[PDB]
């Protein structure tokens, strides 16, 4: 967790972060992206 | 990142304190003004020329630097002489006026006023009166430094210091004044800036903010207005650049206004460079600051771009490129012009009026005031850190090509580089060859085989021709230099030819000796009249001859001589048009052959030994001599021959034997060989294209930007250049222009990159990481297609493989191939037709970025073989494991045949056909060589280099069959570095020289390391003898269905033995080859007379022809014995006894001296071979020396004589010289000295002839000293006692 500092936008251990689910959000990316012969074109 | 044409690296450091405002006491003024030398004290010679008190700039400091000159000190300078007289003067003169008003000693502790101080110094060199200024020359540090000029006085008339209420309007000071003698035309001298001018600036001092207001307001008309931001020298000034524009920085006049911020700019950033947080400076940064008339917007104004540039300057950026301590013209020009050069404008720091925006993630402490907002762009690249300097590289460095991710496509990755690449690069040879010669010895009168003379391997077509000949010449100049090699390698031979004996003498001591052909006289002749040739008696006199002698009379070899006899007529004149040519050398040698004293030796030279001359030679002289030798020297690539006459008797009979055939196609077969090696090479003098094989290809770049992550052009020529030449080179220079700073990338482009790429289906790149730290410059390229030195003997055995596996790879039906511990970069796939699927291995992780190959044809596992896991779901049907079996065996810590007996085993599962090992066995002799392999006998093992690594070994016989065992039905053979140095292509054909005398080495350390070739695919040979002997009549049969085959059985990459059944030519001895239908395999009664590995061919009618196994003819059993006569009826006397020497005829023995490393031949009236042809004997002459020298009978070969049996006599070392004879007291040897002592008394002494000799001493008949250049004292009788 050590400090980086400007690589990414937030720090990992940085201040104030804060896990915590909400049933509302579904954490997640694409997976099922649709690539079949038809669907693709 | 980049800022337009300038670099910045990624780290940001600043200085992070200040120093407070420390102000001058007034003592300190007054001594740092009256010191015994002003210069460094006040100011100081920028550039001061040793030889002579001469100064062409000088930059100086406070008291001074604020001073401006008045027209009269412009016009007409001082010299650096009255320079330091005037200031030494004046300094002096002026603390005087300023004293006298503030006696030192009640007032000193009071703090001078920076400002007034300055202009009423100033004021007082311009000779003005300085009353007023006095008033106020001091002022406690809690007034402002600038206010108390102003509270003391609103004086606003005194020229060069009006203070108003707010503002204390001077003129700017002078950082530099030049001495008569300056000019901004050299490069060299130091950068002024235009400051050696009076009236370049004017700095405004303000009181207050609003006070500043009223200030930029008033003056908005001027040009532009710098102003420090960052802790100001006296108190906030205003600099305010004069209109006109300094000559010299760049050909467009850069303005005033302009200048000020580059040479400011140009310290934020070489302060950035080195400043540290231990160290605490006045200002966190340096750079200037545009605040009136400046157009923010456009980028065109060098002011806009450096303005722009220094914002982010302000951030702790540092130049790649190191910023010079001392600024020189033409470096700030090396600057400005990088500033000017079309690039982007820095964005991530908007620019302001009255303020810098300052990143927060930053070393820079902002000072306090509101001039500094903590503004943080969205997206900073920069980190922080520092860059230690690194000295200039003296010399190209080399950088080894480490690849990232992204890789380029080839399409993009092609123009790229030819949008960027170097192509008609002029580039240097040097040399390809600078070693000795290849001499190579065949006995045409020894081998006891008749050869049909019109049927010897006549001169091939393609020799004489405009392509052939071409490259015969380039061979022949890229050659580091001749006959001083070439004459001593006759010689070196001659001297073996030489009997001592009054029987029948041959080029005995004294002998006479004709020489033809002279550019001063031949430098070889001062040795032979020296004996410095050792072995060969010093000659009585040496009679020139040829076509520019200078020296003896001039003749014509062609026609008759009118010239007597001698015993040696040493010929070497030169043929060059082949009948006549042919008709030339018959005739030459004719005459030649008749200069010879009856018993005497010639030694012509042939330059084109045709099938057509050795039928000429063969008839005419068929009688003339009784032996004679083929001494090939092969110094360049010719095909010139020597050939030398045994006893130029009347009644010989030289008749053409098979050694002759076998000599003469050797010879041409490594024309063949080393002309197509030189083909890879370009004609000198010729541009280089594309089209050269061997051609230096680059890419120079101007102020690259390598980015990691960016497909930026930079970077993308990067790829394509050493995705052109990877084995290679790839040497990484920069050279700084005072523009900008290039950086050329050469490689030497040969044909194994070409292998390369072509399997490469895409161009990966390079961690540019190495390559952005640099920043430093090298020397700068040089294209060069050879590097300087001759490659280490392993190498020439090394590329000796990659010629090997290159030509069993090329084979089609070989599919799919794995490599056993590749390197760590697969160096195989070179050595494959872009074609082939090939799988290379290795413990360690692969070099290459393994996705830019096509998966299908490439694969690569890693862990290694020697671990039976490894081995799951691999196969292949042909393994190679060259270059790592060796160090398995050694790594597993195992016994090497026990090793390849679990490995033979895997590959056979893993489903192969071929296997390719090269194993480390000593199948030619367990003789080692000195520097390269040491075989350590008690435990079979290496060590290549003596410890540099070690690897164990196995035996030729041991290890034959533990692998025939393994595969019963599989045919084995041993292929090795050839003598025909066919593999050239891959030593001159890479680039790099060698010595034509170490193809002898590696020739010997390829048979320490053979490359057991297996083929599962077919039935192996049979060897009625097994430990083969030579000269002994072996069975050897190979099974092949069809009669209808051609046997044709080659060693050395020569054939020696072709012919179906019927008819069966053999060079090698008696050969009858006749297919036995029974069995269906053609049995072989063959009869060797040359040991040696050869490689059975087995070719049928139709289709290539087909390797069916290796069997190898061992040399004979080296071994001396010699029947040494008894006490009694040996004598001291002159007539030497001789002891009959028992040893194999097959090698050739030479009485010589261990000295030093080598071994030097012992003159022959000391101790000889003289050779009956019922024995070999030992003729030798007892002297007192013998006790203390000791001889050895050696083997000698081409090579330095002596390696293969270098036997002590130890019995002709120990005989006892007795009290009751005469005994002859020689010399130890060409450096050594010594005395006799009879009885414990110093008798006499060898070293220094007596000027009167003792009682019964006298020089011998002969010279039998061991040295042959010293006399050989005879004494009476007695107990003389040689100290060497
Ligand atoms: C420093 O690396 C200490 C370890 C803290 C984080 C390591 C990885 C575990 C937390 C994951 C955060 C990112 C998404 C899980």
């Amino acid at each position: 967790g050590n400090v980086q500092t400007s690589v990414n936008t937030y720090n990992i251990t940085g201040d104030g972060n804060s896990f915590t689910p909400t049933s509302d959000m579904t954490s997640t990316a694409a997976p099922a992206i649709d690539l079949k012969p038809g669907v693709l074109n | 990142a980049a800022v337009f044409g300038i670099q910045l690296v990624p780290k940001l450091n600043t200085s992070t304190t200040r120093r407070t405002f420390l102000p001058l006491r007034f003592d300190l003024l007054l001594d740092r003004l009256q010191s015994t030398n002003l210069h460094g004290v006040l100011y100081r010679a920028l550039d001061f020329n040793p030889v002579d008190r001469s100064a062409t700039v000088i930059q100086t400091y406070p008291p001074l630097n604020a001073w401006s000159p008045h027209h009269a000190f412009i016009e007409n300078p001082l010299d650096y002489r009255d320079w330091t007289e005037f200031i030494h003067d004046r300094a002096l003169a002026f603390v005087g006026v300023l004293t006298q008003r503030y006696p030192l000693t009640q007032n000193a502790q009071r703090y001078t006023n920076p400002l007034v101080l300055g202009a009423a110094f100033g004021d007082f060199l311009n000779a003005r009166s300085i009353d007023i200024f006095l008033d106020r020359l001091f002022y406690d540090p809690t007034q402002d430094s600038p206010i108390t000029a102003i509270t003391k006085f609103p004086y606003q008339w005194t020229i060069d210091s009006n203070v108003t209420t707010d503002s204390v309007r001077t003129s700017a000071g002078c950082k530099y004044i030049t001495l008569y003698g300056y000019d901004p035309s050299r490069p060299s001298t130091p950068a002024t800036y235009g400051k050696h001018r009076p009236t370049y600036a004017t700095v405004f001092y303000y009181s207050t903010l609003p006070a500043r207001s009223r200030l930029l307001a008033n003056l908005a008309a001027g040009p532009t207005v710098l102003e420090h931001f960052d802790s100001p020298t006296y108190g906030p000034h205003l600099l305010l650049p004069q209109t006109g524009d300094v000559l010299g920085y760049s050909s467009s006049l850069i303005s005033q206004a302009a200048l000020l911020m580059v040479e400011s700019v140009m310290d934020a950033l070489r302060d950035n460079a080195n400043a540290s947080a231990s160290t605490a400076v006045t200002r966190l940064d340096q750079s200037y600051h545009p605040v009136t008339s400046f157009d923010p917007s456009t980028f065109n104004t060098l002011l806009q771009r450096a303005t722009n540039l220094a914002l982010l300057a302000v951030q702790g950026v540092q130049s790649e490129s190191a910023i010079p301590a001392i600024p020189t013209m033409s470096d700030v020009r090396s600057f400005v012009a990088r500033l000017m050069a079309e690039g982007d404008p820095q964005q991530w720091f908007p620019y302001r009026v009255d303020q810098i925006l300052y990143w927060p993630e930053s070393p820079f402490v902002p000072p306090i005031g509101p001039f500094y907002a903590p503004f943080r762009p969205v997206n900073f690249p920069f980190t922080t850190g520092s860059y230690t300097v690194v000295p200039d590289a003296s010399r190209p460095l080399r950088l080894l090509p480490q690849y990232r991710n992204a890789t380029i496509t080839v399409q993009q990755a092609d123009d790229a580089y030819e949008d960027t690449a170097l192509s008609p690069l002029i580039t240097t040879h040097g040399f390809c060859v600078t070693g000795g010669v290849f001499t190579s010895i065949y006995d045409i009168s020894g081998d006891p085989t008749a050869y049909p003379p019109a049927q010897l391997v006549d001169a091939p077509n393609d020799y004489f021709d405009r392509e052939r000949m071409a490259r015969r010449d380039l061979f022949r100049r890229l050659r580091a230099p001749r006959s001083a090699i070439k004459d001593r390698a006759v010689f070196d031979f001659l001297a073996s030819l030489v009997n001592p004996t009054t029987a029948n003498p041959v080029l005995d001591t004294s002998f006479s000796m004709a020489y033809l052909g002279a550019s001063d006289e031949p430098v070889i002749l001062a040795d032979i009249r020296s004996g410095s040739i050792p072995g060969l008696p010093i000659p009585r006199r040496i009679v020139q001859f040829g076509y520019d002698v200078v020296h003896g009379s001039l003749l014509d070899l062609s026609r008759a001589v009118p010239t007597g006899t001698f015993g040696l007529v040493y010929a070497d004149l030169d043929q060059v048009d082949m009948p006549a040519a042919n008709r030339a050398a018959i005739a030459m040698l004719g005459t030649a052959l008749q200069m010879t004293t009856a018993g005497g030796v010639s030694v012509l030279k042939v330059n084109f030994p045709t099938r057509a001359f050795w039928t000429q030679v063969f008839n005419l002289y068929a009688t003339h001599a009784t032996t004679l030798h083929l001494v090939k020297p092969t110094i360049v690539n010719s095909s010139e021959v020597f050939l030398v006459f045994g006893g130029r008797q009347s009644n010989g009979a030289l008749r053409s034997t098979t050694a002759l055939q076998r000599a003469l196609l050797s010879l041409y077969a490594r024309n063949a060989a080393i002309d197509r090696a030189v083909t890879h090479i370009p004609f000198f003098g010729v541009p280089d294209d594309g089209t050269s094989d061997l051609g230096i290809d680059a890419v120079r770049l101007f102020d690259p930007m390598f980015s990691d992550a960016v497909a930026n052009l930079p970077s993308n020529a990067l790829a394509s250049l050493v995705s052109r030449v990877v084995p290679s080179s790839i040497m990484f220079t920069r050279v700084p222009s005072n523009g900008p700073v290039s950086t050329t990338i050469y490689g030497k482009r040969t044909f194994l990159s070409n292998r390369r790429r072509a399997r490469l289906r895409d161009v990966p790149m390079l961690i540019t990481t190495t390559l952005v730290h640099q920043r430093r410059f090298t020397t700068p390229p040089t294209f060069t297609l050879f590097s300087s030195e001759a490659v280490p003997v392993t190498t020439l055995v090394a590329a000796g493989y990659n010629s090997f596996i290159s030509e069993q790879t090329r084979n089609p039906n070989l599919a799919h191939l794995l490599d056993l511990g590749t390197g760590p970069e697969c160096r195989i796939l070179s050595l494959i037709p872009p074609t082939l699927q090939v799988t290379m291995s290795d413990s360690r992780p692969c070099a290459e970025l393994m996705a830019s190959f096509d998966p299908a044809l490439t694969a690569y596992v890693q862990g290694d073989y020697s671990t039976a896991a490894f081995w799951n779901g691999i196969r292949c049907d042909s393994a190679t494991a060259i270059f790592t079996i060796g160090a398995a065996a050694a790594a597993a810590g195992t016994d090497l045949i026990a090793f390849v007996q679990q490995l033979i085993p895997r590959i056979v599962a893993a489903g192969g056909t071929r296997m390719w090992l090269q194993l480390n066995t000593p199948l030619y002799e367990v003789s080692s060589l000195p520097d390269l392999i040491e075989i350590d006998l008690r435990d079979h093992v290496y060590r290549f280099n003596g410890g540099e690594r070690v690897e164990p070994y196995a035996d030729p016989v041991p290890l034959q069959q533990a692998i025939a065992a393994l595969l019963p039905a599989a045919a084995l053979s041993w292929h090795t570095l050839s003598p025909t140095c066919d593999w050239l292509p891959y030593i001159i054909g890479v680039g790099s020289p060698l010595n034509l005398s170490d193809i002898n080495t590696a020739i010997s350390y390829s048979r320490l390391t053979p490359i057991l070739h297996i083929d599962t695919t077919t039935p192996p040979l049979r060897v009625n003898p097994v430990p083969t002997p030579l000269n002994q009549q072996c069975a050897i049969r190979i099974t092949s269905l069809d009669p209808a085959a051609v046997l044709s059985v080659q060693h050395n990459g020569v054939e020696v033995i072709g012919g179906t059944p019927g008819n069966v030519i053999s060079v090698a001895g008696a050969a009858a080859l006749q297919y036995i239908l029974a069995n269906q395999e053609f049995l072989l009664q063959f009869t060797p007379t040359l040991p040696g590995i050869f490689d059975v061919f087995l070719t049928t009618l139709g289709q290539p022809p087909v390797p069916r196994g290796s069997f190898t003819i061992t040399p004979p059993p080296t071994t001396v014995a010699l029947n040494m006569p008894p006490p009694r009826q040996l004598d001291f006397t002159d007539v030497g006894n001789d002891a009959r020497i028992t040893c194999d005829p097959y090698y050739q023995l030479a009485v010589c001296i261990f000295k030093d490393g080598q071994y030097v031949r012992v003159n022959p009236e000391k101790a000889s071979v003289v050779t009956n042809a019922p024995n070999r004997d030992l003729h030798f002459v007892l002297d007192l020396a013998d006790n203390h020298v000791l001889l050895y009978l050696c083997d000698v070969t081409p090579s330095g004589l002596g390696d293969r049996i270098a036997f002590p006599i130890v019995d002709i070392y120990r005989i006892a010289f007795p009290r009751n004879t005469p005994v002859r007291a020689s010399l130890p040897y060409t450096g050594g000295g010594a005395h006799l002592t009879s009885g414990g008394n110093p008798f006499m002494s060898l070293t220094t002839p007596p000027a009167v000799l003792p009682a019964g001493v006298a020089l011998a008949a002969l010279s039998t000293s061991v040295a042959t250049q010293y006399p050989t004292y005879t004494l009476p009788a007695g107990v003389y006692e040689y100290v060497i």
